């Protein structure tokens, strides 16, 4: 208000239009304006034409807002309150770093302001400028020294840099003058101490952080990690001894945390595998109920300890008739071994539970229901479907579902098999019969509209999920208002399989804006957390949003959108699929829906071989080596890889030098460190012949150097003898559409002998029939 | 079936597992805001490889008519993993949590009058008793049940 110099009655005015837009009496403030305006002197005002503006956008009339704030701040630009409104504009519109300028700009004329202060510290954390958050968060703790949120913000300041020991010493004065204090929250100072901890830990000042948590144990009162931090703490200062304990506490509390049981491998250093064993055991017998204890030792333990637990395990659960069982040992089925002792047990547990219904003919105890039978049908049906026996699955799970065609279980799993098996047309109509047996599971209707999405039948789906759907809008509408990712990037693939790229990337594009809302969530917190002290979720979710993107979500969509944006490259708020698919720029897109993956997802080695695709065809031969090499260090044999490579090497030999002799060569120091194509290439498949999705990778390739032994090209890639390490359903379908696709020519006489010699493989499978 | 405390990388995992579930859906918004106001209230349940099979999403009630007590806003156990005893333990772990951090002298929810399901599981196995009616409480336009689980027999043998 210092910055306006106006008449007592209009500044008496000007007052009054300031407190209307705190009060959000934005009618009224606007009759004030109108007053201020419409005398001559004053028609030109900075302050008010911003006031005027400023409050126009809060009814949504944004081009008026700016044109009255822009106007009003050129007539007064050494005005902070006309900076500080351009700022406060701007910010609506989440032009997050234009607000920025507006605010030092506003300082640059009023240096102490309290408001403009915060809300330029508000917007440079949520930027990630950390370095002028400190600033910021400084100027205000030596203007107001007695506010706990002054201390707060300088401590979670230098926490954000690194620099731990400062954050450290900021934090221990702030929580001395909470001690004192009579309106401390018990919960609030707890979280204090336990950030105050955190800190100490993450500069690994690990005794100094074991002291503190001890001498504040008794004021904290979020007791798990009070247990959980001191274990660690234990373990990382050796104090063995007192870390078993802990962890034989956690284990108490919680028998069904992996982490306890981990915790006390580490403390008690079991010397063989019985030994190890032993953790367990006990655990047993002190938590009969628990059934984390029962079943990690199947991961370890081997010979015939193995299957006397597995034989305790699998009668537990067959007795007690859970649907999981299966579910829960899949990741021992990566153990050809442990897969046969399963199968010799299970399937015993079969034949003898028909000649006597008895797990083992010698056992003793009362006789099984026929229940216990039918849950050891049911195990051997997913069983055999793991194995990749479909038709010996499906009779199991055919004399299951006549003997109780009540339950649900069947149809799912009589489903998978038939997905398994490459025929999901028909796994469709098994959902929709499991579906219709319990109307009320949402569950079951979603795995329903799942798999009709994954069968193309995408209206069918939005009528099915439209029976849990709000009852105002249309499925689609809604399942995009409730933030439903697994439905659109499962629509995203369907559509992009029939060719609708358009509606695909529709849906593509859907899935960012939910990161981009995701991402805006943590501005509300900034302030929020201040007055709550949940400082450790606070920085936690800090850290989350700056890897946000990282989600399989994100992934699952940008591939989806990558692969229309080549293809349509190849051959050519309101989201329109006809506009979207026009695109004149398609690389550029896709390089939007790259850069994410590129710095948060460099895991993965698709993220680089997607790159190097896009940089390709952009000519970028610079930023076509960059992708190839960090593919190369993470599969130096991936089959894609090696395409990648043999488009790069010739690419470089054949034509359109057009960059320096340096970048020419280059790629031939590079490369033949990293001789020749052809000879790369059959070197490839010498290491790999044993390997199909290699053995394809060479074909195709063999056949981009020559058209000439295209022949030896198709029966090296249509080798089927089981000799091959990897050949399967979905790498069969690979090797027949590599035929149609054209990248191995006009192969129409292989193609169908390969259909017909596949149909026979894989007799389920729909890629592999007959017309 | 690994049960331990969410934490705010979870909640978009949480999410999903809630929208294939349930009826009652919220924005990500809404679960950071349980995330950063209790953060040691809700807990997953996940399994070899990080999926979440169940949930339980939970609060303190903001304005208590009477004494603190906490709040089930969501709960949910895919039916692929039924019959294991998540839901007990889930709710015994966020009710244990609540005692410690908040006082809590019992946990309340809410629940469709028609949903048997839910109510079955509520009353019988996480002795859960039915308080009062919440008239038109759901947007669909049915009452709900208030139901109450007492917490301080548990806080009882907790501090023994
Ligand atoms: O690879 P994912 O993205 O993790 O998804 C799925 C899926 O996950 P969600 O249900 O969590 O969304 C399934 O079921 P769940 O057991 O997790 O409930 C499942 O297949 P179904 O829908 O057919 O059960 C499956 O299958 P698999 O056992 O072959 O790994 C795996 O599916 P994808 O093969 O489609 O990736």
């Amino acid at each position: 208000m210092p910055a306006v110099s106006l008449p007592p009655k209009e500044n008496a005015l000007f007052k009054r239009i300031l407190r209307c837009y705190e009060h959000k009496q934005y009618r009224n403030g606007l009759k004030f304006c109108k007053q201020i305006l419409s005398n001559p002197k004053f028609a030109e005002h900075g302050e008010t034409l911003a006031m005027k503006g400023l409050t126009l956008n809060c009814l949504g009339k944004k081009e008026e807002a700016y044109e009255l704030v822009r106007r009003g701040l050129r007539n007064d630009l050494k005005s902070h309150v006309c900076w500080h409104v351009y700022g406060l504009l701007q910010r609506s519109d989440k032009k997050y770093d234009e607000a920025i300028k507006c605010y030092r700009n506003a300082l640059k004329w009023d240096k102490d302001n309290l408001q403009i202060l915060r809300d330029l510290s508000l917007l440079q954390i949520q930027m990630r400028d950390l370095e002028g958050y400190r600033e910021t968060r400084y100027q205000l703790l030596q203007l107001r020294p007695a506010q706990r949120a002054s201390w707060i913000g300088y401590a979670i300041a230098y926490h954000l840099l690194e620099d731990y020991e400062m954050a450290a010493k900021i934090l221990e004065e702030f929580r001395k003058t909470q001690q004192t204090s009579p309106d401390k929250v018990d919960y609030e100072y707890s979280e204090l101490l336990l950030y105050q901890n955190q800190v100490l830990r993450e500069a690994g000042l690990y005794r100094e952080a074991l002291e503190h948590l001890c001498t504040y144990e008794k004021q904290i009162c979020d007791k798990l990690a009070v247990e959980e931090t001191k274990g660690e703490l234990l373990l990382q200062l050796c104090r063995l001894e007192d870390a078993a304990d802990v962890y034989r506490g956690l284990q108490e509390r919680n028998p069904e945390n992996w982490a306890y049981y981990k915790g006390l491998e580490k403390a008690l250093k079991p010397a063989n595998m019985l030994e190890r064993l032993k953790i367990y055991e006990e655990a047993w017998t002190k938590y009969p109920r628990g059934l984390v204890p029962r079943r990690l030792p199947l991961n370890f333990l081997s010979g015939e300890k193995f299957k006397e637990c597995l034989d305790k395990f699998l009668r537990m659960n067959f007795s007690k008739g859970c649907p999981p069982v299966f579910n829960t040992l899949r990741s021992l089925y990566k153990d050809k071994e442990k897969v046969a002792i399963i199968e010799e047990l299970v399937v015993g547990y079969e034949t003898s539970l028909k000649s006597c219904r008895l797990f083992n003919p010698n056992d003793d105890g009362k006789e099984e229901p026929p229940t216990t039978l039918l849950w050891v049908q049911y195990y051997l049906a997913q069983h055999y479907d793991k194995i990749g026996q479909p038709s010996i699955a499906l009779e199991y799970i055919n004399t299951a579902i006549e003997s109780t065609p009540t339950l649900i279980e069947l149809f799912l799993v009589k489903a998978k098999i038939y997905k398994h098996a490459g025929n999901i047309k028909e796994a469709a109509r098994w959902m929709d019969e499991a579906q219709a047996l319990d109307t009320a599971d949402r569950f079951i209707n979603s795995k329903c509209a799942k798999y009709m999405l994954k069968a193309n039948l995408i209206k069918e789906a939005e009528e099915m999920c439209s029976k849990f759907t709000r009852e105002g809008t249309s499925a689609v509408e809604n399942l995009n208002e409730m933030q439903c990712m697994w439905f659109q990037t499962e629509c995203a693939q369907a559509y992009k399989a029939m060719n609708k790229f358009g509606e695909a990337l529709k849906k593509c594009h859907e899935i960012e804006r939910h990161f981009i809302e995701i991402t805006d969530d943590q501005f509300d917190f900034h302030t929020y957390c201040m007055r709550k002290i949940t400082l450790r979720s606070y920085v936690d979710l800090l850290k989350l949003e700056d890897v946000l993107r990282q989600h399989p979500f994100y992934f699952k969509a940008a591939r989806i959108a990558i692969e229309i944006y080549l293809k349509l490259h190849d051959n050519p708020e309101e989201l329109i699929p006809e506009k979207l698919a026009k695109v004149e720029t398609p690389l550029e897109e896709a390089i939007k829906f790259l850069t994410p993956l590129k710095n948060l997802v460099k895991n993965k080695i698709e993220t680089h071989l997607f790159a190097f695709e896009i940089y390709f065809r952009k000519e970028k031969f610079l930023l076509m080596l960059q992708s190839v090499k960090r593919a190369f260090a993470i599969d130096s044999s991936h089959p894609w890889l090696h395409e990648c490579m043999i488009r790069l090497f010739n690419t470089a030999v054949c034509e359109s030098k057009d960059l320096s002799d340096t970048v020419r060569t280059v790629l031939k120091q590079e490369m033949n460190r990293l001789t020749n194509p052809k000879n790369f290439n059959e070197t490839f498949l010498k290491r790999n012949s044993d390997s199909l999705p290699h053995r394809l990778s060479a074909a195709k390739m063999v056949y981009y150097l020559d058209p000439s032994s295209q022949k030896r090209a198709i029966e090296l890639a249509t080798t089927l003898d089981e000799s091959l390490t990897n050949r399967n359903l979905q790498t069969c379908m690979e090797v027949l559409e590599a035929l149609y696709d054209g990248s191995l020519g006009d192969c129409k006489e292989a193609a169908e002998i390969y259909r017909a010699n596949c149909h026979k493989l894989f007799p389920y499978a729909l890629a592999f029939m007959p017309p | 079936m690994n049960i331990r405390n969410a934490r705010p990388e979870d909640l978009m995992n949480m999410q999903h597992c809630n929208l294939l579930c349930l009826p009652e859906n919220y924005q990500m918004k809404y679960y950071f805001y349980h995330g950063l106001s209790w953060p040691q209230l809700s807990y997953i349940a996940e399994d070899e490889n990080g999926k979440i099979v169940g949930y339980v999403l939970a609060k303190m009630e903001e304005d208590p008519d009477d004494v603190p007590h906490g709040h089930i806003t969501s709960l949910a156990v895919k039916r692929s993993h039924r019959r294991l005893g998540l839901a007990q333990k889930l709710m015994d772990q966020a009710s244990r949590a609540m005692i410690e951090n908040f006082n809590a002298k019992y946990v309340s929810l809410h629940v469709r009058k028609s949903n048997r399901a839910a109510l079955h599981l509520y009353s019988n196995t996480l002795n859960f008793q039915i308080s009062e009616v919440e008239p038109k409480y759901y947007a669909d336009g049915e009452d709900a049940y208030a139901m109450k689980r007492d917490l301080t027999q548990m806080a009882d043998e907790l501090r023994r």
